[PDB]
């Protein structure tokens, strides 16, 4: 049974760029697919970027060309890397391993 | 020792002794017969009444019928304990065959089976009923010949019994030393026959390079180096005849020069003479039988150590003691870890995979790899390294393998079919317990009755090889049939057919629509229609459980299988 | 005829006569020794110590000796006629499949090919000679048997005479009543051989189901058949002699009472009648093996049109009259069209490939579908079905396959290395043209000197089968030698090397660097430096070229190769 | 030997919808990559459009929700069509097959007023 835990910010300007991080621990970090979701306070969750093993990328729409992700070889981490931020984008974000029904970390509100 | 042996063989003593007991007689004759000659030299051309040999015709046709029928009483009841020994003996070895781990059928000897069954029993078999008739019929031929030796001479047959055992000991020396020359020639005939496989296993090398030119001549050396070991063989072979029938030729002639050098002898009719020379210059197939005997011993007992080394392999384990009557449970994967006895790279990392009641989930991979072998821990086929798949809250190490097999179906493309009735294979293994009007109904459930009523005799049809050859697509139509009919609360769909039957195949989804209204399906996925209706996803990249989710909330997260799912878009 | 099979032993008369004549004397002096054995009862023991009991003691082993030095020059000098008949024949045999078209190894035959030539050419001597033997020794036997029984007797034999027919048509209607009984076994042992081979196959289909309890009926039940198949061919076959035996014993019989009815008896010497009946007996061995050298005869011939079948089957075309001197030319393609001799479905749809010299093109379809047989046709391995691969202007059907397939280097990783020196690989099929200054620095340029110099001795190790084995990338270091070394004009890397390998990876990739420099090539790219640095790349989705074009061009143009770009991202 | 025939309209209005068609011949249809590039009177040649082996659909960044390649199987005929045109869209429409060293059609030009 592993565990992920968020590292991110709280409330900054609008139109800057932000940086979270997300450690997985207690799996083979290499292969998992990683991703990153957010949530509004109503609206419900949803898909925000995506990793794979050969670390092919993926992203949403609304925030395609604005937004990068990556994870490192062996330190077992995730970085998200936000900009050009946006009112709109206040919302609590989680980060997620071995798809969309499986291990959850606690995320961070975001504004 | 060997009185232990006996009770192996204590019920068939009766045919064992009706051959030892037909077998002295067929010697008997030969002896018996050359005492016919005496008279009919001593005393039929010997003495002028023309009736004294008129007895001989009659009793020599008669000691050859003597002699022909106990030939074919002897072969036969010692070619019926051969059989009823080679016959048990193969039993008994497939009998410790049919359990054994699936690992031991990982295509090392895939092959060998039936030779393992076959080849080395017949050796044994034939090895031992061999060397019975010559330690036997030889055996009592030469006391038979020594006996009628000794009533018609004294100092021949005293000679006689003391410069034999010498020939027999040269036939001994002329043999083992054949045997060791022969040793090392099974190595060079492996390196000599090594070369010629090596230059037609590169043709393709060969051409592309121009090169028949030096190839022709690589073999003119190779096939020079082998016809010259073979000359060697043959002559080496040829120096066992030649030297101990000198040897015996000449005991014979120290035998008549020793017979015949005082007065003392001389005694000799013309009769006995004749008699002593007869014998010997006969008692040379025994001599020489007798004391190769020897040469199958060792080989029939090196065969049956074969045979017993190859039984006591390692059997299957059965280390359980529980009993399920109808598993219906979540089971489960936990921190799974697997490698194939015989491999390096495991196969399988740690895994969380679980099956819910009622529920099922698809395995779904990209390269191929990993996904079959969830179906050989989920059945016990190999045992789990490191790991406990639960079922209802044990590991499946602890359930009695024939109450675990018993709860998983196993539908596949590539399902078996016994060479037996269609009525036994939806029933297979189990025809005592289930009637025909059971399958009458499930071979329609599976919609398979339209291919079966179509055939000579419906479902009194022999269906496996020797029959009527079922086609490969309704090999799957009879694996959901039969699947059915078990109603089994585990499925293993296998879905791995990618071939595809126009309508056929859209009645065997629909047959799987009724497969799987219940029980718990592990369904390894190549196929559109299972992942859409799939209820949670697992896709597995070549070492473990890397996106597990369900299609209408994985495909909107990129993740693996929707680009995966592009590919087989 | 018979007169036109001399030739083939043209330079054997030598041996084989000689054999010939050691081969007479040898039944000569077995007639010798019953001959002597005639005046050893009579005159020797009638009223006589000496003249006969001192003539016989060493004269006996005199034509023993005589007899074993014989034996052993016969089975020598005609062993040696054996082999040498064997070599040849074994040597145009093998000599001709290096000129047979790659169909031939298409796995159907590959590994028989061995078996097949050793076991014909062992088989096909082997029973021409003992048959020689046989209707020689077995021959002369009976020749002077009968002579030296005509000059002991002038009616006694005359009854034998007319009698042997007799003889002779029993043991050759006994003996083909045998074989005519053996038929049908074939076919027994086939049908109860699959059974049983059908039976342990579906291990994992018997295990799932819980059947092993009526799996095992069904094996006693086979075997229980098999057994009496075995009973029966005992049965059948232990009954060929003892009635043979029976005939000639009534022979005798009817013989022995000849010798008394009239008063034409009393001629006899009172050792004439031994010596009559022992060279009767003694007739048994030859006159019974003389009727079944048919047997072997019709062995000899089946053989030797088997090998005949063989020996003389398609042979590679060769249907080309021009020549090259350097193909510095465009290999083209056009709407070639061909399927596998034994196959349907086309492996390859209309092409328009163009390969420009100078260039290379880059052979990367992912389906793994068709890519590896454009490296079959370009060098005439297996011809095209519809279409022409032009070449310098020229199609290949115009060109003599002499030159054709030494323009072509087919670099890979699978390169068979022969059981020869290093640096005769190096040049192989070429060893007198390269002188070892120019295979040093050609070692160096392709980047084999490094792992070279490690080896015991120097570019001189034998390096094949049983050799060094190097190591599977270094194999491509030294395929890479040896097509520098040829200086080719067209170059075909296959990229086999799916599974990479660092370091060595570095002095490959450097090595295949200096390959390509121009020297048109035909590379089934697979490694992303490769199909970056191409000109032209080429995908073949299980068909067609679907995909064609330079790289940069190529990403941006989706199609297939950008989603065959992300899979090997 | 393998060709292909364009065929597309001419000056229309802005923001509307057109279908621009191809037809190939010599083919095996079914399985090649079929494509539609524009060529700008500055500009040089650059993809929009893409179909390919299983059916499969690519198109320009700026190309999202705007353009649409399909194909008829049985009549070896493949369609762009175009919605919500605009001014800096006038160019050169190029139908392509089998990789852009591959064939290339006429191409008809269209104007957006
Ligand atoms: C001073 C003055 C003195 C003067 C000197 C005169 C001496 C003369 C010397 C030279 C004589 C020469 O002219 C004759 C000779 O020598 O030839 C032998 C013979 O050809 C050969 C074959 O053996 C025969 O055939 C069968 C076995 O054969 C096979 C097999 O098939 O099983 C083949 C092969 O196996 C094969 O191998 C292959 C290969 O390896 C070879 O490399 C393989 O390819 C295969 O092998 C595997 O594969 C298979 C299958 O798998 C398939 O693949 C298997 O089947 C297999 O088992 C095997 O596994 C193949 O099968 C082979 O290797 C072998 C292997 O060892 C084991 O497997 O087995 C046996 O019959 P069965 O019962 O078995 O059916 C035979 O025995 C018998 O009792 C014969 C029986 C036959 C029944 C007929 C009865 C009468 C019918 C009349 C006919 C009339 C028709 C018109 O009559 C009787 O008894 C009745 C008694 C007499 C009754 C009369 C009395 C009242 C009147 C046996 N027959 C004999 O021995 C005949 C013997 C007679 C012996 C009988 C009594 C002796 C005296 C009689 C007194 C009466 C006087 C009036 O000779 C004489 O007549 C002597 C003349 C008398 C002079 C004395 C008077 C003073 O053996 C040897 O060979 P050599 O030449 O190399 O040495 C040969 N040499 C020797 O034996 C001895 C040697 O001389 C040493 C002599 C030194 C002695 C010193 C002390
Ligand atoms: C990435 C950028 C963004 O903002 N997304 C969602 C945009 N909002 C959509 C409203 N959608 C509500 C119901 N969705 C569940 C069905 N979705 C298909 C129908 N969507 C319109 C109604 C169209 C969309 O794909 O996104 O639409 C499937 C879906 O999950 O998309 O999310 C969603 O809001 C729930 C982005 O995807
Ligand atoms: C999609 C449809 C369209 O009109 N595009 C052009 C957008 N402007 C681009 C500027 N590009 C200048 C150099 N190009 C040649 C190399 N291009 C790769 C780098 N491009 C950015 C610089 C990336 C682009 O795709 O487009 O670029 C290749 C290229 O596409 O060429 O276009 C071009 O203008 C020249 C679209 O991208
Ligand atoms: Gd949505
Ligand atoms: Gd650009």
């Amino acid at each position: 049974q592993m565990q992920l835990v968020e590292s991110g910010g709280g409330l900054v300007q609008a139109g800057g760029s932000l940086r979270l991080s997300c450690a997985v621990s207690g799996s083979i970090f290499s292969i998992i697919t990683l991703a990153w979701y957010r949530q509004a306070p109503g609206k419900p969750r949803e898909n925000v970027a995506t990793i794979t093993r050969g670390s092919r990328t993926s992203y949403c729409d609304s925030v395609k060309g604005r937004f990068t992700i990556s994870k490192d070889n062996a330190k077992s981490t995730v970085y998200l890397q936000m900009n050009k931020l946006k009112p709109e984008d206040t919302a609590d974000y989680y980060c997620n391993a071995e798809g969309p029904a499986g291990y959850w970390g606690q995320g961070t509100p975001v504004t | 020792t060997f009185r232990r042996l006996w009770p192996t063989i204590a019920p068939f003593k009766a045919g064992l002794i009706v051959a030892g007991v037909a077998l002295i007689l067929n010697a008997a004759s030969d002896t018996f017969m050359l005492s016919l000659l005496k008279p009919l030299l001593d005393d039929g051309f010997g003495k002028t009444d023309r009736s004294v040999l008129v007895w001989m015709p009659l009793v020599v046709i008669g000691l050859m019928i003597l002699r022909g029928i106990t030939s074919y009483v002897s072969s036969y009841c010692i070619s019926w304990v051969s059989g009823k020994v080679v016959m048990t003996m193969r039993r008994r070895l497939f009998g410790h065959m049919m359990g054994m781990p699936v690992s031991f059928f990982d295509k090392q000897s895939t092959g060998t089976l039936l030779s393992r069954i076959t080849y080395d029993s017949e050796q044994v078999a034939s090895s031992s009923s061999g060397a019975l008739i010559t330690v036997v019929r030889e055996g009592a031929s030469i006391i038979g010949l020594f006996i009628m030796m000794f009533y018609y001479s004294w100092q021949l047959s005293i000679i006689l019994i003391v410069l034999a055992p010498i020939v027999s000991i040269a036939i001994r020396v002329v043999s083992k030393r054949f045997r060791n020359i022969s040793k090392n020639m099974q190595n060079t005939m492996g390196q000599v026959t090594t070369s010629a496989e090596q230059m037609l296993k590169g043709h393709k090398e060969v051409l592309i390079f121009g090169g028949q030119e030096v190839e022709t001549k690589r073999f003119d050396k190779v096939s020079n180096r082998m016809r010259l070991q073979g000359m060697k063989m043959v002559s080496a072979s040829s120096i066992s005849d030649p030297i101990i029938q000198l040897i015996a030729s000449l005991a014979l002639a120290f035998v008549l020069y020793a017979a015949s050098f005082p007065s003392v002898m001389d005694s000799l009719t013309a009769g006995t003479i004749t008699v002593v020379f007869s014998s010997m210059i006969a008692l040379m197939r025994p001599l020489k039988s007798l004391t190769n005997v020897n040469a199958q011993f060792q080989r029939g007992m090196a065969a049956c150590q074969t045979l017993f080394t190859i039984l006591d392999s390692e059997q299957e384990k059965d280390e359980g003691k529980r009993v399920i009557e109808r598993a219906t449970g979540d089971v489960e994967f936990r921190n799974v870890t697997f490698t194939y006895p015989g491999r390096d790279v495991p196969a399988l990392r740690n895994i969380n995979l679980k099956i819910p009641a009622g529920k099922t989930v698809a395995l779904v991979g990209r390269s191929g790899s990993g996904k079959s072998t969830i179906a050989s821990l989920i059945t016990r086929f190999y045992d789990i390294d490191e790991g406990e798949i639960l079922m209802d809250g044990h590991d499946l190490r602890e359930y009695t393998l024939a109450s675990l097999r018993n709860q998983v179906a196993l539908v596949s493309q590539n399902v078996h079919l016994f060479n037996d009735t269609v009525a036994n294979n939806i029933a297979y293994a189990r025809t005592e317990q289930y009637s025909r009007e059971q399958i009458e109904e499930a071979a329609r459930m599976a919609y398979a009755m339209d291919f079966i009523n179509k055939m000579d005799n419906g479902l009194d049809t022999v269906i496996g090889e020797n029959g009527v050859l079922l086609s490969g697509g309704q090999r799957q139509r009879i694996a959901i049939a039969r699947a059915l009919l078990r109603d089994s609360p585990i499925l293993i769909l296998d879905e791995a057919t990618s071939a595809l039957d126009t309508e056929s195949e859209r009645a065997i989804q629909a047959a799987l629509d009724e497969l799987q209204k219940n029980r718990t399906s592990l369904v390894i996925a190549h196929r559109l229609s299972t992942i859409e209706k799939a209820d949670e996803i697992v896709v597995v990249e070549d070492g473990v459980i890397v996106e597990r989710g369900t299609h209408n909330d994985l495909l909107e997260h990129r993740g693996v299988y929707a680009q995966l799912h592009k590919m087989q878009f």
